[PDB]
């Protein structure tokens, strides 16, 4: 309702979303290197 | 306490167990010393 | 070569085929024993193994990552 | 029952990422692999 | 006409969910994804109005499964009653229908893209 | 000795695969089949289907 | 064969060069192998003919060996450096078949890449080669021939 | 539309073809609109006086 706390801040949840996508990006880079069917990565 | 010696050349099947310690270093062979000797006692020289 | 491998053990002529093949000078099939073409057995041993490990090293690569020099 | 029930539910869903990837890398149908593993585990099979 | 404001979304979400476990097949996850996708609208109204999405979503799912009356949704102005007969809110059927049709027909095109070439200006 | 109307619906169903139409093909296949049948069989034109 | 270079991605930020994945890598690795395999393909056998390489100071080197021609070809690509060092491993150990071992490896990566496009895993492909090679070495032992009834050093002459 | 895409991503990752995912939403969408049509109320039977009031109930919503 109108008496609810708005909390004044949407920047924290946006920064957490930017970190989760950045963390899932590199996690999905090495997803195909797991198990006997994994593949090598030459850097 | 485990040792792994890196070396170029050979095949994967050539890897085998060695009952004793192996030295990564090689002999000098400047004055033409022996390369093979049986029933030898190994002494560790810690000085110059 | 196939007609040699399939053959009965007891067939001299066919077995011999197992022994010969391509000639690059005259362009016909002649015997290697009389021609003198011969190699060591060690040359083929550990050659396919090196080519096998060479194939394994590139074939297992999925993605490529490059870091620029500092 | 409470607010932490959905958190524990999603914790169990995210924990099954390992066998989903093994079916993906092996070319098998993952959704099918995880629907049969639930069926076998409910019959008392601790290891499947 | 219809009665929106989270009432049509939760009504249409549980309809496909009740049919998901009847028609398991392999597309049951698509029915569940379509169900949870419809729930984002009343949760967005609950998020903007400050109400708890847990109590709001749980109340609509539990109440609408019990009672057949399908004109209860998310009260955003903070009234004491959630029944929309008294709150004077009405929406058209052609308007609420096009939200689902143009959305589900676009996303088919969005999912079918594999090659993406963008010529820099 | 089958019917002629069902022939066009049967062959047009294959064309509506690999597109956005394949689920909505039950309604739109009747449109193009009835559309082309209105044209003259001797003089079938490609500009009248704009 | 690869065209339309991969787009710089904003969701995956790694320092240095950009990351690229998919079948383009194994296509680029095979394309890098054909860059060196076509060089040594012509200088094979008696009928084969070799080429020249200048050293940018007037000097040059007319080379028949696979180890020497690849030693001067400093390959910047990573996949090509494996075959370059293999020939340096081949000529030091055995001193023979330096051209054939590179040609065998190039043909393997050709058909191996074709098999990956045929949707079988590389682990099954590698298992197929190892069981095949274990039978090949067993077959090499069958077709051996011991030198006997030879007059003098003729077996050492004709094999040279 | 973004909600369908967000839920469709999780699925793509678990492992389903994308066109098969869209086929599930089509059967779900037609069943959803069909169920909404079943529980839909019509206001055409009322006279013009009561129908005059219904325009205010919808006009106040969008405004
Ligand atoms: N006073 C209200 N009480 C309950 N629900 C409301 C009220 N006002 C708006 N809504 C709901 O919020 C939604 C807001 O839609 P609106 O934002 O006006 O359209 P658009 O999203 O195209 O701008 C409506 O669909 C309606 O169901
Ligand atoms: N006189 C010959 N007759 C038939 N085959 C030959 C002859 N000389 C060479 N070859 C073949 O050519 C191949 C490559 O020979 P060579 O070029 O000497 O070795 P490398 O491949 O190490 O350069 C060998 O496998 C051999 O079978
Ligand atoms: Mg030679
Ligand atoms: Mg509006």
């Amino acid at each position: 309702p109108s008496n609810a706390t708005f909390k004044n801040k949407e920047k924290p949840q946006e920064v957490r979303k930017a970190n989760i996508i950045a963390a899932r990006s590199v996690a999905d880079a090495i997803r195909t290197s797991l198990g006997p069917k994994g593949m090598d990565k030459m850097i | 306490d485990i040792r792994l010696v890196k070396k170029v050349g050979g095949t994967i099947d050539d890897t085998e167990m060695i009952d004793g310690v192996v030295l990564t270093q090689t002999a000098i062979k400047s004055a033409g010393g022996p390369t093979r000797k049986e029933k030898a006692k190994i002494g560790l020289i810690q000085f110059q | 070569h196939a007609a040699s491998q399939m053959a009965k053990p007891e067939d001299v002529k066919r077995r011999s085929y197992r022994n010969y093949g391509l000639d690059l000078i005259r362009g016909k099939i002649v015997d290697e024993i009389h021609a003198g073409v011969l190699e060591p057995t060690i040359s083929k041993v550990k050659s396919l193994k090196s080519a096998l490990e060479a194939c394994v090293a590139i074939l297992r690569i999925d993605t490529m990552i490059t870091v620029d020099p500092e | 029952e409470g607010v932490q029930a959905f958190i524990w539910q999603e914790f169990a869903s995210a924990l099954e990422v390992i066998p989903t990837t093994l079916a993906e890398n092996a070319g098998l149908n993952s959704i099918k692999v995880v629907t049969e593993l639930r069926s076998k585990h409910e019959n008392g099979e601790l290891n499947d | 006409v219809v009665y929106g404001g989270g009432a049509a979304e939760v009504t249409m979400s549980l309809a496909v969910s009740e049919e998901a476990d009847k028609q398991r097949g392999i597309d049951q996850y698509a029915f569940r994804g379509f169900a949870q996708a419809l729930d984002t609208i009343p949760m967005t109204l609950a998020e903007n109005s400050g109400l708890d999405p847990i109590g709001t979503l749980s109340t609509l799912k539990s109440k609408q499964l019990k009672e057949k009356i399908s004109n209860i949704g998310v009260d955003c102005l903070g009234y004491g009653s959630n029944d929309m007969k008294e709150l004077f809110v009405v929406d058209p059927f052609i308007g609420k229908k096009q939200q689902i049709l143009l959305a589900t027909q676009l996303c088919r095109m969005i999912l079918k893209i594999d090659n993406v070439i963008i010529s820099g200006k | 000795k089958s019917s002629g109307r069902e022939l066009l619906e049967r062959c047009a169903r294959t064309a509506m695969s690999s597109k956005l139409i394949h689920n909505n093909a039950d309604f739109f296949v009747k449109m193009c089949v009835d559309a082309v049948l209105s044209l003259d069989r001797n003089d079938l034109d490609d500009k009248l289907i704009g | 064969m690869s065209q339309l270079f991969n787009n710089s991605r904003s969701d995956t930020l790694f320092l240095g060069g950009e990351k690229i994945s998919g079948d383009d890598i194994r296509n680029q690795n095979v394309l890098a192998t054909m860059a060196v395999a076509n060089v040594v393909k012509s200088s094979l056998g008696p009928v084969g003919l070799d080429k020249m390489l200048v050293d940018d100071i007037g000097d040059f080197t007319v080379t028949n060996d696979g180890a020497t021609i690849l030693s001067l070809l400093d390959v910047q690509h990573p996949a090509g450096k494996i075959l370059v060092e293999l020939a340096q491993q081949q000529d030091r150990e055995i001193g023979d078949g330096t051209t054939s071992v590179v040609i065998i490896a190039s043909e393997l990566l050709k058909r191996a890449n074709e098999l990956v496009k045929n949707k079988i895993h590389p682990t099954t492909i590698i298992t197929g080669f190892r069981v095949a090679l274990r039978e090949a070495i067993r077959f090499i032992n069958e077709v051996l021939s011991t030198s006997v009834d030879t007059l003098g050093k003729e077996t050492l002459i004709n094999i040279a | 539309a973004s909600a369908l895409l967000d839920q469709a991503l999780e699925l793509i990752q678990k492992g389903i073809h994308p066109i098969k995912i869209a086929n599930g939403f089509d059967e779900a969408a037609k069943l959803a609109i069909s169920k909404l049509e079943e529980t839909c109320d019509d206001i055409s039977a009322s006279n013009d006086e009561l129908f005059r009031d219904f325009l205010l109930r919808a006009a106040k919503t969008s405004l």
